[PDB]
């Protein structure tokens, strides 16, 4: 077939924060990054000013901004996961302001592994050069010495092929990198001085050759003291020539430390945040000396509070802190001066919406006024919660655990959802929690007894997953009962339905026994709950012999996956399960989808697999399959004969029976119409629509809390689309000039192929925000047919979402 | 070549084998239309088609050429799968071919991988040291929809691992360069050393991906542990447990006879339902120290191998058996899944 | 010697034992 795409929700996680000066030279702005879309505020002492908020045809990776020789502003250098690089500056004719791209190209090399550690960026304190470690052996040297308008670029090799982290070092006379590497006998640090004369590396300042085995933040001390601070998993040490302090702080041996922000121009104060929501600061004692130099006494650490789970940090200005998150709220903190009751200084003082990741989502009409809500499992951990999206407005239910599916029971008006705990052994001889949540504290809990299965030297401090069934109310969102599972039980599907001539609507729990030893799941249990007394009770459990991945009802029966065998259940009069028919495959049953009676089915590996219930029969026969092995995320149902997938890399894509019933080897085999870059990672697939040319309606979510739609086109809409996209293409302007084709164009880590059967209904909207002198100029001989009557076909489209 | 490039390749006329990429094959060429082939294809790519008997089969490159006719050895480097076939005048059969696919991917978490945890991912350089790597390398499943010991069912360096431990329990012996490092590699060379027959085989070169194929032999592995008469189908030789490595060489080395003919022999402790052909003997007893007594099924009378037996007293094991590859039938005591 | 199996080294006392053996090779 042929599809549109369109976004109903940017991305809201962030994945990047710089502080500096790029709006004016007097104003201190924030720019933040979420996937592709930039942000620019103003720090007021009131707090943040919006100013303005741009797309990038490119996922940003790379976002630093720095004010090379005989420039006002500063600029910001940006690399997109593409390889497009693009410097940008700030231009407001008053009233009209546009970023305006000085430099670009595509930074990548024809040859060269991906490094593990991924696309580094650095510049140098000088703002001589700007440092890519893009690939394992090599480094790219972008001069800034002059207009490198087209960001021309020189590959000095290099010879440690594994380096962690590296960065610039201050004070120091000609380019310096420092660098962590790890070869056969550890991990060291060398530093490298980068010649352009010579267009490679010298001998370097300083070198240590045996460093913490698990360092993996290097620091760079500005100008006062000069040097580095290594970060590894217990100990934070510093290195300059002949200077090396080291500490190993007990509070950090916690958790790891993954950011880090500067506080003063000076580098004597350093936010440091690890994957738990603890915020540290790291002071450099610094020591006077009459000479005129000064030396680094001590290096001392101090525990300030928690924040979401942070993966960037920045300082504002009067002890305001931005916290970037992607797995929670991002949020500005307050530190104060004194500690509070427990001991934070921390005080949150402002939240922002974060819907990643989106881990399960279900569409359902709370209101019966036929809109329809979207109620989401987002992000892990602390930060996990239900968000209740309505056309848009957003009510977030804090669960402070890991949602992880969830379904609606509209007979007893209340939310399934399956979620996970993190507990830790504890000293008394069993598990401690590590703070209250849904499971912890839920009006009514239970646990299940089930004996069904018999499985002391683990480790104190070796954490456990607690796997429940809660039950949350559609109108208060309270936890109104938790299921505590079996224990070494992990749930993994959940479903909603009445089966049988039974009139009772029930809970069906899919779940899989797992253990450190057995790679493989070797026995599982589909569970039937009923909700009715304020309490959840257990109706029949069927112990199975592998992991049920997916249940679907099937008109009235239960269609469930055993690792490779798709199984069909009929509910019987004694209100237990009985095996209709079995069919057994030769992948592993992770995904199942049904319209009607046939059957999809997929594993990891965008291995496809269509099925069908022969009623008369009562068995399986195979209708077709597809073998095109890559990563695949989630996967839908468009129609009886297409069918939608997202795969790696942020890939959408569309395969369809062969229509063209020819011979067996045809009629038995998918082909691929239809491939798209889309730039989100998708979760899960829900059919559906938040409202009320186009047919169908799939909504998606993403780890980026995007969410998106999809929706089937008609040929001539199609192609007539298409030349509005290229029409469209001549006229906005990107960002770090980036090709709207190259852009949405399907990647592969090995592999770039033209998008197709897919319309960028994102683009396609642009033309209602473009001026009405070049609305015309893309409506320029077609029919030719002037913009008032395409300003009408797009209106329809934006009614979509 | 490409990995699914359109290429015509000559064809070795009598020869007839599945050839598993990394295998080397021994060639004597004598009938003069073949010589001829050798000549050109030796000054021009030097590789030639060994097909499946079928329309599937692998390419075999030249690395050794000496004129005496012509005695060549190629190395098993492509699979393909047959689209035309010129049956030439000469007696040489042309080919066209398309190229069977190697899919490489990227590691499962490279897309979900949070960017700050990026500088952890190198690991420096045992139960718990698998258990912290799998979460530590798939901490990021939690932003997905699975759990990690799902996606360590579809790790490349998991399931390797998985494979040698099994293969250890065969020949307490290396660990190193014993087995390659490259995913493809590795998998190629656990098919050729698998005691499986060669519809098995077959399987394995069908399949699109190094991890598919790995899930695949770990299957095999773990579901056909028992080892029939390929002939007569009804008659169990020996279990999965009884395969163990006589010496280094390993469980199912090649072994030559006096004349030419090669024996993929896997050596077992025990074997049953075999009667035993003639005085055991010692020419060329492959393993020095036991002497031979040939052995086939006691139903249909087809050769299984030899049982070896103990000259001195000393030596343990006093008896073993050796089963040559050609013989055997793996089976199920269900199918085999990627 | 014209009763020994080329292939397995089996030895009959005839050489129609050898023939029905070089079946149960092919
Ligand atoms: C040199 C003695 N003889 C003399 C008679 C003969 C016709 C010329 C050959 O008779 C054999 C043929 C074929 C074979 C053998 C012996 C011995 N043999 C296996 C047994 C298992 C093992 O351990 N090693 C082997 O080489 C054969 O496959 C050679
Ligand atoms: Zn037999
Ligand atoms: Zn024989």
């Amino acid at each position: 077939s042929y599809n549109y795409v369109v976004t109903a929700q940017k991305p809201t996680a962030v994945n990047g924060c710089v502080t500096g000066h790029f709006t004016s030279a007097e104003d201190l702005n924030l720019l933040i990054a979420k996937n592709t879309r930039l942000e620019i505020y103003v720090v007021t002492a009131e707090g943040l000013r919006p100013v303005k908020e741009v797309g990038m045809y490119g996922k940003i990776a790379v976002m630093e901004l720095f004010r090379p020789k005989g420039e006002s502003k500063d600029l910001l250098f940006i690399l997109t996961a593409k390889y497009n690089a693009c410097i940008l500056e700030y231009k407001q004719s008053g009233e009209s302001i546009d970023i305006i791209t000085r430099a670009h190209g595509n930074v990548q090399d024809r040859i060269g592994r991906p490094s593990e550690t991924g696309i580094i960026g650095i510049i140098d304190p000088e703002c001589r050069m700007i440092g890519l470690r893009l690939y394992d052996g090599l480094f790219k040297v972008i001069p800034l010495d002059r207009d490198n308008k087209e960001l021309k670029a020189f590959n000095i090799r290099l010879e440690e092929l594994h380096v962690i982290d590296v960065k610039f070092l201050y004070g120091c006379q000609a380019p310096t990198i420092c660098f962590v590497y790890q070869d056969p006998q550890g991990r060291h640090v060398k530093t490298y001085e980068v010649s352009l004369r010579e267009k490679e590396f010298n001998k370097g300042p300083w070198k240590q050759e045996n460093v913490e085995a698990e360092a993996s933040m290097v620091i760079a001390v500005p100008e006062p003291f000069g040097g580095a601070i290594i970060i590894g998993q217990e100990s934070i040490t510093y290195h300059n020539g002949d200077k090396y302090l080291a500490i190993a702080p007990p509070i950090i041996k916690q958790s790891t430390i993954v950011c880090h922000n500067r506080v003063d121009p000076n580098g004597s104060r350093y936010l440091l945040g690890d994957m738990e929501g603890r915020l540290f600061m790291l002071l450099l004692e610094k020591e006077e000396q009459m000479d005129g130099t000064v030396t680094l006494k001590d290096l001392r650490v101090e525990l300030l509070g928690e924040t979401s789970i942070a993966e960037c940090l920045t300082y504002l200005d009067n002890g305001v802190v931005f916290v970037g998150s992607r797995l929670g709220d991002s949020q500005l903190v307050k530190l104060n001066v004194d500690s509070n009751e427990q001991g934070s200084y921390v005080v949150a003082m402002e939240t922002f919406t974060n819907l990643g990741p989106i881990v399960d989502m279900c569409v359902v009409d709370l209101e019966r006024q036929g809109q329809g809500q979207l109620v989401t499992c987002s992000g892990a951990f602390k930060e996990g919660s239900l968000r209740i999206i309505r056309n848009l407005h957003i009510r977030t239910v804090p669960l402070y655990e890991s949602p992880r599916k969830i379904c609606y029971q509209e007979v007893s008006q209340c939310f399934g959802v399956l979620s996970s705990r993190i507990e830790v052994q504890d000293t008394s001889g069993g598990t401690t929690a590590l703070r209250p949540s849904a499971s912890t504290q839920a009006l009514s809990s239970s646990v299940s007894s089930s004996k069904l299965f018999s499985s002391h030297e683990t480790s104190f401090g070796e954490e456990v997953e607690v796997h429940n069934l809660l039950i949350i109310d559609q109108h208060t969102f309270e936890v109104l009962h938790a299921h505590q599972f079996l224990q070494n039980e992990y749930a993994l599907s959940l479903v909603s339905c009445k089966l049988g001539k039974d009139p009772n609507t029930y809970f069906i729990v899919g779940t899989a026994m797992v253990y450190p030893e057995e790679a493989e799941p070797k026995q599982g249990r589909i569970v039937v709950f009923q909700y009715s007394d304020g309490k959840l009770q257990t109706v029949a459990e069927k112990e199975v012999k592998g992991a049920v991945y997916s249940m679907v009802e099937f008109n009235g029966k239960l269609l469930a996956s055993i690792n490779s065998t798709v199984r069909l259940y009929e509910w019987t009069t004694e209100k237990e399960l009985r095996t209709e028919c079995n069919h057994y495959n030769n992948i592993m049953a992770l995904y199942l989808k049904t319209k009607g009676d046939f059957i999809l089915v997929g594993d990891l590996m965008r291995s496809v697999l269509l099925l069908a219930y022969k009623p008369m029969e009562g068995n399986f026969e195979e209708i077709a399959r597809d073998f095109n092995p890559n990563w695949m995320s989630a996967v839908e149902i468009l129609d009886d004969d297409n069918f939608l997938g997202a795969e790696n890399a942020f890939n959408l894509f569309v395969c369809q029976k062969d229509s063209a019933a020819t011979t067996d080897e045809e009629r038995q085999h998918l082909q691929e119409v239809g491939l798209f870059h889309l730039g989100e990672f998708v979760n899960v697939f829900c059919h559906g629509s938040l409202v009320m040319p186009t047919q169908g309606s799939v909504l998606f979510g993403t780890v980026n809390g995007m969410i998106g739609l999809v929706t089937s086109l008609s040929e001539s809409w199609y192609n007539l689309l298409l030349d509005m996209q290229n029409r469209l293409n001549k006229v906005i302007k990107s960002v770090g000039k980036i090709e709207h084709s190259f852009w949405r164009s399907f990647h592969t880590e090995r592999k770039t192929e033209p998008a197709t059967g897919f319309i960028d209904g994102d683009l396609i909207e642009s033309f209602l925000d473009i001026s009405r002198p070049k609305m015309q100029e893309v409506v320029a001989n077609l029919q030719e047919a002037t913009a008032d009557d395409l300003i009408k076909v797009v209106e329809e489209l934006t009614r979509i979402h | 070549h490409d990995d699914d490039s359109c290429q015509v390749i000559p064809v070795l006329p009598q020869v007839m084998m599945i050839l598993i990429p990394g295998q080397t094959l021994p060639l004597q060429l004598f009938h003069p239309q073949e010589v001829s082939m050798v000549r050109n294809l030796i000054q021009k790519d030097r590789t030639f088609a060994v097909l499946a008997y079928a329309q599937f089969g692998t390419t075999a490159e030249i690395y050794a050429y000496r004129e005496e006719i012509v005695k060549v050895k190629a190395i098993g480097r492509q699979r393909f799968k047959v689209l035309e076939l010129r049956t030439q005048s000469d007696g040489i059969q042309q080919a066209k071919v398309q190229i069977l696919p190697e899919c490489v991917l990227p590691s499962t978490m490279s897309a979900v991988q949070l960017e700050s945890l990026n500088k952890c991912q190198i690991f420096p350089s045992s139960y718990k040291w698998w258990q912290k790597y799998q979460k530590r390398k798939f901490h990021c499943a939690n932003l997905t929809s699975w759990p990690r010991w799902l996606y360590s069912l579809y790790d490349a360096e998991t399931l390797m691992d998985r494979i040698k431990k099994q293969l250890r329990e065969w020949d307490e012996n290396l660990k190193d360069d014993s087995l390659p490092s490259n995913p493809i590699d590795f998998s190629y060379r656990v098919a050729a050393c698998l005691p499986i027959d060669d519809v098995l085989r077959i399987q394995l070169l069908k399949i699109g991906s190094a991890i598919q194929r790995l899930r695949c032999e770990l299957d095999i592995m773990n579901k056909c542990t028992s080892l029939c008469c390929k002939q007569c189908q009804e008659t169990e030789i020996t279990t999965k447990n009884e395969i163990f490595s006589l010496s280094l060489c390993g469980p199912m080395a090649a072994y030559v006879n006096p004349h030419g003919y090669v024996h993929e022999t896997l050596t077992v402790y025990k074997a049953c339902n075999l009667n035993l052909i003639g005085r055991p003997s010692t020419e060329h007893s492959w393993f020095p120290g036991y002497a031979w007594t040939v052995a086939q099924c006691k139903i249909c009378a087809s050769h299984i191998g030899w049982k070896f037996t103990a000259t001195k007293k000393d030596m343990s094991p006093q008896k073993f058996w050796g089963l040559t590859r050609s013989a055997l039938l793996p089976t199920i005591p269900v199918i085999l899944c990627l | 010697s014209l009763t020994t199996c080329e292939v397995c080294g089996a030895c009959f006392e005839t050489r129609k034992g050898l023939s029905s053996h070089a079946r149960s090779h092919l």
